[PDB]
């Protein structure tokens, strides 16, 4: 129940993000550790200081995962199956944390791309990040 | 409740904010991005598409009105409970708004600050505002029975 | 989510509940409104006094629906489709409130049936209430 | 934080509670009902079947500790950020535990209490405990940073 408008809203916006994706995913995570400090319990082994290369590296791995969900909006349960193993089984990440991250993905995209952050696009991104969170936490 | 550096950022930024424009925008978006909320606002008129909402005169006005209780709260950071007690009764007894829905406005207001101030909107400035925003929502909820 | 071991558990236990389903249905609700006052916001047009008859009437409809899901554990999303429309599209109930009911439903099955409410059955009942809440909110 | 009547119901009920068995049960069930939590207790011996869990010597011993902690909370309701401050830092800095998980032990603790007191565990008494178990979860999450 992403609609035709959601999908193309999102592909268009992701299209514009381009090769800043990993940059943004780095920033989203930083924002999340910072605004929502319990998210850190899940990274007790990273260097989580400002500019930390580890967070940057992870930022890329996140943004790539999302690029690949944008490519496969029609079968997210399929596309993201490995990743929902990880987060649902191995890591047990409370669904509350996902809300924190997607909120910070929104703030980040808003900070850098206000021209596309129109209310309709904002509506679609929020649905998309939800769909991805449901798929990642559903087992 | 907020360290002085924090209060410095919060006030610093809230000083540049056009209460007029950001108000309608936050509430507009609440209604576009989370349309189920429309139920509570039927008396406002045409709440059909996004362009209907972002231009609706009433929406815009209520917006400004919400944002002021924010400012009142800011001016009263260290006792938020008292500053919202009556809005808390209101949203509870006249309104029947599940307080879960308070986070939603908070987050939207936060997104609008990011949309407006762009690169000025630090990971740190935001961390302070989330604190505000989570606090505001705690107060408006405290008087539910 | 919900092994075959899990479904025996729920079934066997629902057997014992039998004729008390609706009576528990109501008690859990009076407990929900009662510990999680916020849930009350979805029933502003109800009479919610302790022992309100309108709640007992509602309490029954919840139980039958629960009995309903117990008999379609293998495809809940289909059985309950009409109910997720009501709860997602029409009323739009925040997913947090489902946790509150499912909790109090469990506390309800515990006051009444301590013998049957063994940890394995506790675990099973949970994944079941949880599995249901998932269908109704999606 | 708690009315004079709410404190009546709470302590009136807690005086009756056998701190031994109730601990090793709240805790025992946390483990079966939400088995992913077993990871935090890997140095507890055999935890591979409900049977073995319920009856594990080191699970029951932890129970009592958890429960006397709870006991001390009741001597201190008026200031619970006070009573659990050292435990908050513990669960954060040492154990790295998502505070969300506190909900779960409060919940299982509420279920055990119901298992044990049936008719005596009425909607009103339960509403007293939730307020406590909500507060014990908030106090534990307070010194996260
Ligand atoms: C949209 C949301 C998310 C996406 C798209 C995502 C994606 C990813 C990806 C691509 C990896 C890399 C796996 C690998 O390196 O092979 C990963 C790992 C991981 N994720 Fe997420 N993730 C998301 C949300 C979260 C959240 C909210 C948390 C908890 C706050 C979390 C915790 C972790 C941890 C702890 C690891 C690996 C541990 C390590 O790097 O040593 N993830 N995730
Ligand atoms: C986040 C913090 C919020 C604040 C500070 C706030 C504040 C206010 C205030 C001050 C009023 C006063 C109306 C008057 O001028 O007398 C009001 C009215 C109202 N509020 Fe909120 N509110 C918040 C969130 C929400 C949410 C989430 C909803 C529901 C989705 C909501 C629904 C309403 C409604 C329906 C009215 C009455 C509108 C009318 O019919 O005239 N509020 N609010
Ligand atoms: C297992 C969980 C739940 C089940 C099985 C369930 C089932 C039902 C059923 C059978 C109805 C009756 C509709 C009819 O009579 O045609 C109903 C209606 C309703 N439910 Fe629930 N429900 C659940 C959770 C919740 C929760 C958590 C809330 C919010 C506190 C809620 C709010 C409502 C409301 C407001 C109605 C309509 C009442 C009316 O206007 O008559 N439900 N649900
Ligand atoms: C109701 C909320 C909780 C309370 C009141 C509580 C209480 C306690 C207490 C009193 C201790 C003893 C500290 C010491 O021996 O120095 C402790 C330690 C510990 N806690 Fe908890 N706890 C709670 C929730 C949780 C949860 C959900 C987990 C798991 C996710 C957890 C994991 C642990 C672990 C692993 C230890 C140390 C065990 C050891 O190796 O000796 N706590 N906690």
């Amino acid at each position: 129940v992403l609609s035709a408008a959601d999908k193309s809203n999102v592909k268009a916006c992701w299209g514009k993000i381009g090769s800043h994706a990993g940059e943004y995913g780095a920033e989203a995570l930083e924002r999340t550790f910072c605004s929502f400090p319990t998210t850190k319990t899940y990274f007790p082994h990273f260097d989580l200081s400002h500019g930390s290369a580890q967070v940057k590296a992870h930022g890329q791995k996140v943004a790539d995962a999302l690029t690949q969900a944008v490519a496969h909006m029609d079968d997210l349960p399929t596309a993201m199956s490995a990743l929902s193993d990880l987060h649902a089984y191995k890591l047990r990440v409370d669904p509350v944390n996902f809300k924190f991250l997607s909120h910070c993905l929104l703030v980040t995209l808003a900070c850098h791309h206000p021209a596309e952050f129109t209310p309709a696009v904002h509506a679609s991104l929020d649905k998309f990040f939800s769909a991805v969170s449901t798929v990642l936490t559903s087992k | 409740f907020l360290t002085a550096e924090e209060k410095g950022l919060v006030n610093g930024l809230w000083g540049k904010v056009n209460v007029d424009e950001v108000g309608g925008e936050a509430l507009g978006r609440l209604l576009v991005v989370y349309p189920w909320t429309q139920r509570f606002f039927e008396s406002f008129g045409d709440l059909s598409s996004a362009d209907a909402i972002m231009s609706n005169a009433k929406v815009k006005a209520h917006g400004k009105k919400v944002l002021n209780s924010f400012s009142d709260g800011l001016k009263n950071i260290d006792d938020l409970k008292g500053a919202f007690a009556k809005l808390s009764e209101l949203h509870c007894d006249k309104l029947h708004v599940d307080p879960e829905n308070f986070r939603l406005l908070g987050n939207v207001l936060v997104c609008v600050l990011a949309h407006h101030f762009g690169h000025d909107f630090n990971p740190q400035v935001q961390a302070a505002f989330q604190k505000v925003v989570a606090g505001v929502a705690n107060a408006l909820a405290h008087k539910y029975h």
